[PDB]
């Protein structure tokens, strides 16, 4: 009855993994080879922004790579200036659970989700001069852990249950979902045309999703444990991934299958958070050993560090120009490194 | 200077915006938060109603102390991912039903949970308020079925003090880590009054040894 | 209950074998060629004078 | 004249050398190793209750030195110097025990206030604060050991010079006398306070509290009643050469104090051994 | 969104007055407010301003320690106390927004004013046009100058522009070199450099009729510039 399915599912992988066997030629590391290095890196911190007295979970650039936004566990999002380090706005939060936050690529709207299940929309432009909820967003099982923007009628979102969505800020409805996980989404990241994205959950997989079509594409396997991070690389057509087993992996898309892996023997601890550098030769990633570490890309050498913390760094980020790095932290305080 | 005169005015709005900041913290510090677990059919609601979507809230207070409860009972996700988010509360609180001894086993699994979260890592120096609910009912009981299905090995006589207090010693025989964090046991049922007392008096207990242990006397 | 899940399950990993794929070699030289082009302008890689850096002090 | 004081037998001068040498060198490695420990921990740095210890060690530090050179030269080589150098290094020894006595008495306040309002022990005591009061502690002590230089010199006014000081008036050395005894009250009271506030909460607690207080007011005691003692007998009374012979010594005593200082607070303190350990 | 004014009338020279505003519709306690005043031929002239919270107050240096500015936040009112009125005093008054934190627009909406009769190193910003005539569909545009360099180190130039029409309160346009306001149509642009600035209109209807006026916010007292009137 259902045994000859169940014989064409092994069946099937195995041609699947005998399919993706025959591509691989040549490693990455033979080709990167006779290739000059980059040398150590040096990095110095430039800014200190304090006022958050809770620890901090999330944080994201703007487009135009000044104004910063950030959440803690205290029921406060601030948004900071970061060549003067003043404050622009200060809003207050219902629920004071809140594990991600997202930045309009317009600078019109921020949003905000959590434990409660709900995502959070808000307005910073207005004619009276205050900030205001515009939307709520509910539908989902689980905790919320991210959201991203596509432009200012559109967001996708991510679920602790085994399911992701895209939203119409207008309506306030649901109008596709993604479900093929058996676990807990924990990151997604956007591609620069916005027509694909990526998901990481708990069952150590990686899935790539068409947002019109709304089906799975490819799927990506390899790490041992709990997927925490991903990111897009700058061209469009490669991700890296962070776990639970103090290992970075990257991925390819048209080969289908994985090129590198970025891991050292006195590191032991987990991953929080990963992003790539402009041109894509630098890969930062934070650690929970109150440290941040620099790779190359295109080798496994380790070309710096990023000691300033004193507890755990929870995320970092990039501006669209290149020119500073920021990172947080469970210590209270948000760092700017150039 | 080397500041216009639309500069100054930001420097203003954000000293304005600190000191807001200052006067939230300092009231949000002068409130009590706990954290109640339990499994299902262990006595919550019965607490709740005695005491004044996702989690849930709950407000009280006593001789002139507030008190903030978290539930966390609706949530059916990984536990691993969500559950340091409450490193830093003042103590736990948990719910255990006498009854359901005869009743794989309910006793069993309470047992399992109190296990795990007794001797987690981010609960290291949390104490722990222990409510056995239901005396009167697992009295009516022990008096018809013996007290031998759940611990076969069980040597001492079909008494309500005697069982009561090998279940107590049992649960409490569970902590590994003794010098850290203590335990406080209660015995209630359906219709209390002095079970917020018994709260204050452990929170106070609490807050002294934590200050006396700041202040590096101990 | 155990076709429905069975069937999806075969039919979902029946659309994935279709793929065309290159060989490693050429995925491998893309990114090559990618780094190599946008070196030129990437302010971590190189530090640039104290001038134009928004972040001097 | 600098030659009646110095009243010592050649005898008795071979032991004051051998103790002062011995005592101040346990002085400055005890007090050394305690400020690093409390220097290279994250944890211990941040609370604002190690301030006042890292205080009261480099107190210890640097009046067990300045305490130790002008003793050895006064009283060894008999070294004859105007009444400004002299009057200066009487100065500098007066600031670093008003100093040490300062320290102790914030760090007994903070011990009450956390006994006292066991709810508001945090939002009151703050790192500011502490910071404040600790520059303002080592302000006041500054002036009160600059005060003698500027003006009121016995040797630049008239008035009755001091039996046992050289160029030094017999109401200075009674002001020192005066706000030092205050301060002592004030660092027993709290303590007794403190364990009668525990004993009425405990009917455990109780038999370590009065273990750690009962010693560390024995301590105090027996370390600051002789030579007071002997210094109020001398402003009310005369002098003898017996009363010059034991005042020697009991200065001898006051460095001991500056040596026991770092092993009770030091050690009593579990975090601090735990750091300690993790540092080795 | 509104700002009421009350009082003003006939008043005697040597006299006292108070003057109200009542504001409605928006955060009156996170805004700073201004006070100007228009001759009743002549153009603008600033008079005094208020921070947010009352931690600084301004004046012209023509009215310094003879008027009072206060503020009263939970009822929502701004008051203007004057003493020994002379016989310049006689003017319309208006009451001013302004909000600053970066990227804000200062001066965007005004008051409607109050009439006050009575019985009987600073830069310098000049327009050297009047009474233009213009024929509907047609291009035009406006020119100033200035006595002093408004760029800054910071990179900003600050300069603004406003239209008044014919028995109505003045409208913001341009709230830096080169930054339209919000509501406006895309026929108007801005641009200069240094000390000399114009204003261009692609095309005007008959709506677009009026006197100009063009001021700015590099440092107090906030001179103003020389209308320039349209004729259809
Ligand atoms: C100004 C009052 C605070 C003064 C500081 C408080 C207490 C300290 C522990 C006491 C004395 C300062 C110690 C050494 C200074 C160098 C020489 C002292 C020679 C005077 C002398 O010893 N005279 C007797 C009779 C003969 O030996």
């Amino acid at each position: 009855e259902l045994d000859q399915l169940r014989q064409e599912a092994e069946q099937l992988k195995n041609q699947i993994r005998d399919a993706r066997k025959a591509c691989a030629d040549a490693t990455l590391s033979q080709i990167t080879n006779n290739i000059d290095p980059v040398g150590r890196i040096q990095m110095r911190t430039r800014r200190t922004l304090r006022g958050h007295l809770a620890k901090i979970y999330a944080m994201h650039w703007g487009t135009d790579s000044r104004l910063l936004v950030s959440a803690s566990q205290d029921g406060k999002l601030i948004i900071w200036d970061s060549y003067t380090t003043n404050k622009v706005h200060a809003i207050p939060l219902r629920s004071s659970w809140v594990m991600t936050c997202a930045y309009a690529p317009s600078g019109n709207y921020v949003a905000c989700g959590g434990l409660d299940n709900i995502c959070s929309i808000y307005n910073l432009k207005t004619r009276e001069g205050n900030v205001r909820v515009s939307r709520e967003l509910a539908g989902h099982t689980g905790y919320l852990s991210c959201c991203r923007f596509l432009d200012d009628n559109q967001i996708v979102t991510s679920s602790g249950d085994t399911t992701c969505a895209l939203w119409d800020i207008e309506t306030g409805q649901q109008t596709t979902t993604f479900t093929g996980h058996t676990g807990d989404v924990m990151s997604l990241s956007l591609a620069p045309d916005t027509r694909l994205f990526v998901s990481g959950a708990c069952d150590a997989s990686a899935k790539l999703w068409d947002v019109r079509e709304g089906m799975c594409r490819q799927t990506f396997t390899g790490h041992e444990s709990d997927i925490n991070a991903i990111c897009f690389f700058p061209n469009g057509n490669a991700f890296a991934t962070g776990s639970d087993d103090a290992t970075c992996r990257l991925f390819d898309l048209r080969a289908d299958q994985e090129l590198m892996t970025y891991s050292h023997d006195n590191i032991i601890c987990g991953i929080t958070s990963v992003s790539f550098s402009k041109s894509g030769r630098l890969l930062l990633a934070g650690y929970d050993d109150f440290n941040c570490n620099v790779w190359d890309a295109l080798k496994a050498d380790r070309a710096g560090v990023l000691a300033g913390h004193d507890n755990r760094v929870s995320c970092l980020g990039v501006t669209d120009d290149g020119m500073a790095v920021a990172t947080g932290s469970w210590d209270s305080f948000l760092k700017i490194w150039n | 200077c080397t500041l216009s005169a639309e500069d100054k005015a930001a420097v203003e709005r954000s000293k304005m915006i600190d000191r807001n900041l200052r006067e939230d913290g300092e009231k949000a510090a002068r409130e009590v938060k706990l954290l109640l677990l339990g499994a299902g059919e262990s006595g919550k609601s019965t607490i709740v109603k005695q005491m004044k979507t996702g989690i849930v809230e709950t407000h009280f207070t006593f001789k002139d102390l507030h008190f903030k409860m978290f539930d966390v009972g609706g949530q059916r996700s990984e536990r691993k991912k969500w559950i340091h988010c409450f490193e830093g509360v003042t103590a736990i609180i948990f719910c255990v039903a006498l009854s359901d001894y005869d009743l794989m086993n309910r006793m069993h699994e309470s047992m399992k949970l109190f296990d795990s979260i007794c001797n987690n890592k981010w609960f290291t120096d949390t104490s722990i308020i222990l409510f056995l609910n239901k005396k009167d009912l697992f009295e009516e009981k022990i008096k018809k079925s013996p007290l031998t299905i759940c611990y076969p090995e069980y040597a001492g006589s079909n008494t309500y003090e005697e069982a009561a207090a090998y279940i107590q010693c049992q649960f409490e025989d569970l902590n590994k880590r003794k010098d850290t964090k203590e335990i406080y046991t209660h015995f209630t049922c359906a219709t209390d009054t002095k079970n917020v007392q018994f709260v204050f008096d452990a929170v106070t207990d609490v807050i002294i040894k934590n200050n006396l242990k700041d202040c590096g006397l101990f | 209950a155990s076709i429905a899940q069975a069937r999806k399950l075969v039919e979902q990993l029946k659309m994935e074998a279709n793929i065309d794929r290159i060989k490693v070699s050429k995925a491998a030289a893309d990114l090559m060629a990618y780094c190599e082009a946008h070196a030129k302008e990437d302010p971590l890689l190189t530090p640039v004078p104290a001038s134009e850096n928004p972040f001097r002090e | 004249d600098i030659e009646c004081f110095m009243v010592l037998n050649p005898s008795q001068q071979l032991a004051i050398a051998v103790l002062s040498l011995t005592l101040g060198t346990f002085t400055v490695l005890e007090n050394l190793l305690v400020l690093c420990v409390i220097l290279h921990s994250r944890s211990l740095r941040c609370r604002p209750s190690y301030h006042f210890i890292g205080s009261l060690a480099v107190a210890d530090l640097l009046g067990s030195v300045i305490f130790v050179y002008s003793f050895i030269d006064f009283h060894v080589f008999h070294r004859k110097d105007s009444r400004n150098v002299f009057l200066f290094k009487l100065g500098g020894v007066t600031a670093s025990f008003t100093a040490s006595v300062g320290s102790l008495f914030l760090t007994a306040i903070d011990r009450y206030i956390s006994i006292h309002r066991p709810l508001a022990y945090k939002r009151i005591v703050t790192r500011p604060k502490a910071v404040v009061a600790f520059c303002l502690m080592w302000t006041i002590a500054i002036v009160i050991a600059v005060l003698p230089l500027l003006g009121w010199n016995c040797e630049k006014l008239q008035s009755v010079c001091s039996d046992i000081f050289p160029h030094i008036d017999e109401t200075y050395l009674m002001f020192w006398i005066g706000v030092t005894s205050v301060l002592l009250l004030f660092i027993v009271y709290a303590y007794m306070y403190i364990l009668w506030k525990a004993h009425s909460h405990a009917v455990r607690m109780d038999i370590r509290l009065a273990k750690t207080l009962v010693l560390i007011l024995v301590v105090l005691i027996i370390c600051w009643g002789p030579l007071l003692a002997i210094m109020v007998y001398d402003v009310f009374g005369k002098m003898n050469k017996l009363i010059k012979t034991v005042f020697a010594f009991c200065s001898m005593l006051c460095l001991l104090n500056s040596t026991v200082n770092p092993i009770i607070y030091a050690l009593r303190s579990k975090d601090l051994r735990h750091a300690f350990r993790s540092m080795f | 969104v509104q700002l009421v004014e009350s009082g003003g009338g006939l008043v005697q020279p040597g006299g006292s007055r108070k003057l109200s505003c009542s504001a409605s519709g928006f955060a009156f306690s996170s805004f700073g407010m201004h006070w100007v005043r228009q001759a009743p031929e002549k153009g603008l002239e600033w008079v005094a301003y208020i921070s947010s919270g009352s931690g600084t107050i301004y004046y012209a240096d023509t009215v310094k320690g003879r008027f009072t500015i206060s503020r009263d936040d939970p009822k929502n009112t701004l008051f203007l106390q004057m003493t020994s009125l002379r016989s310049e005093d006689t003017a319309m008054y208006y009451c001013v927004r302004s909000i600053y934190y970066y990227g804000s627009s200062p001066f965007d909406f005004w008051g409607q004013g109050t009439t006050l009769t009575v019985s009987s190193s600073d830069i310098v910003m000049t327009q050297a046009t009047s009474s233009v005539p213009v024929t509907p569909g047609e291009s035009v545009s406006i020119s100033c100058r200035s006595s002093k360099s408004l760029l800054h180190s910071n990179g900003n130039t600050y300069l603004y522009w406003f239209l008044q029409r014919p028995g109505q309160s003045p409208q913001l346009l341009i709230y830096r070199m080169s930054n339209l306001a919000s509501g406006v149509p895309d026929r108007f642009s801005g641009s200069g450099s240094g000390t000399a600035f114009t204003l261009t209109i692609s095309r005007l209807e008959a709506e677009d009729v009026g006197v100009y006026y063009c001021m700015q916010h590099l440092e107090y007292p906030l001179t103003f510039g020389a209308g320039t009137k349209l004729e259809l």
